[PDB]
């Protein structure tokens, strides 16, 4: 049964709402037009609003290291609009990950098996010109694709 | 005097670039907090830009690789004295087609009625 | 049940005594004229007294993520008057949140379910010219609106 | 019934030995002439020896938030004389709080119910020209005025 | 000359701005601590303001968005020697119709009987 | 029977896929041409992609110190290509350690007896111009060679 | 003019070294993030390199042994004004057979038609 | 029973070997001629070797706050001679405390009831000139004088 | 000779302020530590004060609200060469009726027998 | 029973292989010619390889303070050769301490009773020009020299 | 011409010292890592050493005493321009019979064909 | 010239003070570590002391009150060129009957036969 993916190949199709990894604009109704990625673009290219996900920890499962894994991702959300809009945008990203976990959603790279906040949506200082950042740590759980 | 030279947006003098200047306005957010930001309607004008920020604790910050392709640029900026509008710290400028924020309130120099002028900083990151 | 709100759409009507989100001036008898918000306004616009509520953490409830939430908010009171007036004003903000929890108050965005100090009132250094600050962390509990 | 006080309105009458909140000079015989208050004055007004108490966390009690509070106060003692005098002065301030607690002393703003050190008398660096600081954290307990 | 130069509040010299100056008084708080602050009655006068400057560690504090629309503006201030009242760290000034605190005690220069003067700083923020 | 080695003499042949310690580029199919070593070469000699192994802790076994030891190694993967290639390369290296432990892989300096992550694949800031870094801690366990 | 002096890649002036310069190109990673880096085809030109004033907190950082054999080198770098292409952050240069990154965006000096030029910084680490 | 003392009025006569508080040179045979105090003197009178004792802080006992107390002291030893002499001087000072506790030694200010290291003798950087420093924390126990 | 200048406590000359100077003595605390501090009997003299000890960007320290309200002032001080007593770092000065501590030991300049003098720093915080 | 020693008078004869304290060059065959000491010499005198043992904590035992003690020693290996040689030199120092503990090795100053690691061998930055540091903390037990 | 001027090792010029210079080699360690270090065969030559000094951030580092008897010395070195070999930062120098490391790569000054030279830092700690 | 004018311990010039200088001696401790410290026998000579520029962070540590009465003071010390023995880090000097340590190795200047000299820093803590 396949190989375990890097966490971005499972989370990003689920937040974006399409299987095409080359197209970073989200199409999910709660997040239409939100750019979703692993890495913040150069100022001559970046567009807000923006969701960004990075792996911060989380081992493979010690029971079977090749069959289940529990990566922890720091999810973040940025906007140039106002602080309430970036709080609602992070809440609208949790409401996608929880539903995508209930439905056990398949992606070409693997299955999203479970979701758990380990540090919930938190306001912090932003490194960009005039934008509001909120962030939190999600412990995911991921299983390999069939065959 | 260098304070009054500049020309106009369609044809500047030698040291001056044409810019669109968006002065500040205040908006309410969803929860009733008041936020400063740039107006929707810009003013065509000309401005004198000069390099800034070369001190060793800030010259290191010019390019980064921690979470994204981030860079930071800093310039002092001045409009000719015929520009009577003042850019409060929420304002923005379009220069060379890039969009540059004003950064902090204007510095006021006022030694005598012929020396007097305002100087801004603009920053992009 | 409807969707769960951002924490500001529940706490602010309860501290202000209005359902009107456009108007930050409190009308609660113990906090009359206190400005209550989530963001500190520009110097040419701000007024003291001021209360700032700002989300620091706290997850959805893990056994029903779409039906209950326990957000942690940092609540901060600022004054230009004196330190006793600043801690009395934070004290009178707790006495409103605890009452609003016992009475189970409905807000158009959700119900305030319960309140708990995670870190009590504490004096600290203030970022403004000649004002005093006291702050603490409140773990709230929020339930979705009825529709 | 009453209302719970800010911690200064209970501790200061007990350390000063009088109910007049406007007069910071202590009259308790082990602390006679010591200036006691929440906020050190400008150098043109300040005098030593001096004690100061700051609120530094500690919550309302979970089971009845409106009836009993356990505020932590940081207590600090300063002198221009010598280091063993600030140790003796801090030590003599505990002897007043423990007596005032076991006697269950009433003040117009509330009753001092119990006292407990949570970080004992400790020597530290002083922010003032040629003076010694001794400090510690006291977790108090407070009950509201009976009326 | 420049030490004695300032006009009246209704008629400044061109290098000077009219200000209302609130000298310090002390009040007791609710628990008997004395707090310094500005008097309720202001003295109308004129003052000379010049930008106090920048460094790689302090220029980055001119505008922020950690918890609010913060800015900080630092100016030195001098009052003409006919002004015999002395301001202190709790004092405030109204300049251009906005309210500026004095910051730290006055810097006192006394090299000789004709050079002698006081300079202040004011900080907004 | 034998002596316990420095940790590099066990895991480097296992990540490289050959017992020749003089030849740092790996030949394992999932890591073809990756440079693997303890120490980053001078800028005139660096090539990317690169994996590095550093000991960070972990004792001899307390009940037989000469017979078993559990060194914690920090493993760090660097690339000039992109962040996905860097976390793919780290997973594709961690898959070799988990297999090499399951097979009890004999190396001329000792046997790799077990493998266990204690931090997993955290993304971090790189010290090298235009390169991504991901790192984690692995608690290995190693047995001395038979003689 | 020390501006526009340098000559050509086959025959430099004294102050100038021949370089191959790889301008900005934008690419997608596996996950559709938009990265920036040097083009695969570089222009051949001449360039003026001068040691940047690496001092104090940054001077100790010239060589290290915490994880590997590591050094930093910093030079300001400038091209003759006949070179009309602009390099950007994450463009690269081959100088003296070594490969050097442009660090941060170019600094624009524009005071008048005669004086106007761009200066870059390059690093190798 | 008298009042509880400040810790310096008990520890210093035990280290010095005489009840004269005005004379900082110790006479106990293991420490003949070291200077024992709570405050490092000005460089124009400072004499090495010296032992500095100061309260890092530990509470009254909660069982009877007026009858038994447990002050933690940081003890330090300094020498201009060499590091071995500075270690040996700390060991020889600690051996006096462990004996003076066993014998329940009376001091005019109180009784040294018990001794316990909470952080053992350890080497660290010295604040001044040629000298070496060794330090640790002792939780003492003190009983009031029998008046 | 600005080193020999300045009058007497009743009539000081122009650049100099009359002061009472409390030279250092050593007391013992109740546990037998010696401590430096100012004598009970002060010497009446005249002294010259100037506005800074040494330069620094950390001028934010001049006024504070972290615990209580506080300011820090620093002046360089000098005494005429006829004042033969030396003030060690435990000493104090009364200036304008305020009380100012000497801060660190005096700085000795001794280039030649006519240049030679001692200079002190004083603080109030 | 005699007095307990400073830890250097026991650990150094075990690592050096002779009880002449005046001669710091080791003769133990696994690490012969290594300079073993407690204090790194001036640049005009120091020689590499070097081992530094430094007291970093560990109390007397509470059961009988004068009969048994458990010092914690930070042990550090330095070399100018390469990182692997610095690792193997630290391993070859543990292999001597564990053997010397297994025998209860006698020295003129005391008996080495037991050895354990509280932080295992780890790589770190070195304060000396072109050298590698490897270090860890050993907790080791000591007993009095009979008599 | 202070760049070309200098003696032979057996007979230095006014203000130059004789040195043995050990240029760079690479060695391979037990585990196949590639390490820089000094060659075993030295080149005898002369060199000009000047103190680099310390800024106030680092003047404290000259004698440390926390872990051992430790000092740090920083000198700037130049070799006569006829010396064609280059010391690539892993190199070492013997000066006054004691052994000094080169620190970081050489600084290259090349503004003009007669002014061009390389300068090194050497360090000992 | 100023490099070697100083007189004798019984009769200095005016710019120089008489000192007893204790050269470096090395000694074994109880456990065989080789320490360094002042010799038991001093050399009587004369020296030129000048106040060191503490104007960084060091001016805030000229007097401190956290653990004891402590007062770092720093001077730059030089001996006439007729004094042939070098001092080293942890050598000591007696000046005004106080005892001052040499701090770090001598700074060595060697521009030419006419300019060559050693300069030392000294400290008291």
């Amino acid at each position: 049964a396949g190989k375990l993916p890097i966490v971005g190949e499972v989370v990003l199709p689920i937040l974006r709402g399409h299987e095409d990894l080359s197209n970073p604009i989200s199409t999910v109704p709660s997040l239409a037009g939100v750019h979703v990625g692993t890495w913040v673009e150069d100022i001559d290219s970046r567009t807000f609003p923006l969701i960004t996900v990075r792996r911060v920890g989380g081992t493979r499962s010690p029971e079977h290291p090749t069959l289940f894994t529990q990566p922890v991702v720091e999810m973040t959300a940025y906007s140039a609009a106002d602080l309430p809009t970036t709080e609602q945008m992070y809440e609208d990203a949790l409401e996608v990950l929880y539903r995508a976990a209930r439905l056990q959603t398949k992606t070409p790279a693997g299955y999203l098996h479970s979701v758990t906040e380990t540090l919930g949506a938190s306001h912090g200082p932003s490194p960009f010109d005039r934008t509001w950042r909120v962030f939190g740590l999600i412990r995911l759980g991921i299983r390999p694709p069939k065959n | 005097s260098l304070l009054d030279r500049g020309g106009t947006y369609g044809s500047p003098e030698d040291g001056f670039d044409p810019v669109t200047v968006y002065p500040e306005v205040t908006r309410k957010d969803r929860l009733g907090n008041t936020l400063v930001g740039p107006s929707l309607t810009g003013i065509e004008t000309v401005a004198r830009f000069q390099v800034q920020g070369q001190s060793g604790t800030s010259a290191r910050r010019a390019e980064m690789d921690d979470i994204g392709d981030m860079t930071e640029q800093v310039y002092t900026m001045r409009l000719p004295r015929s520009f009577t509008t003042e850019l409060k710290s929420g304002s923005e400028v379009v220069w060379r087609g890039e969009r540059w924020g004003v950064y902090g309130e204007p510095r006021r120099y006022k030694g005598s009625r012929r020396i007097a002028h305002l100087e801004y900083t603009v920053r992009r990151f």
